[PDB]
């Protein structure tokens, strides 16, 4: 999920583009 | 927000910015 990966963990911008609906 | 946690209004704003198009 996107907060696991983004918030609770560091992700890069590039590992948002999988979250664009 | 390079290396940086992003939650709430900033995951957004984020979101927003990777997922804008023309």
């Amino acid at each position: 999920g996107i907060v696991e990966q983004c918030c609770h963990r560091i992700c890069s911008l590039y590992q948002l583009e999988n979250y664009c609906n | 927000f390079v290396n940086q946690h992003l939650c709430g209004s900033e995951l957004v704003e984020a979101l927003y910015l990777v997922c804008g198009e023309r």
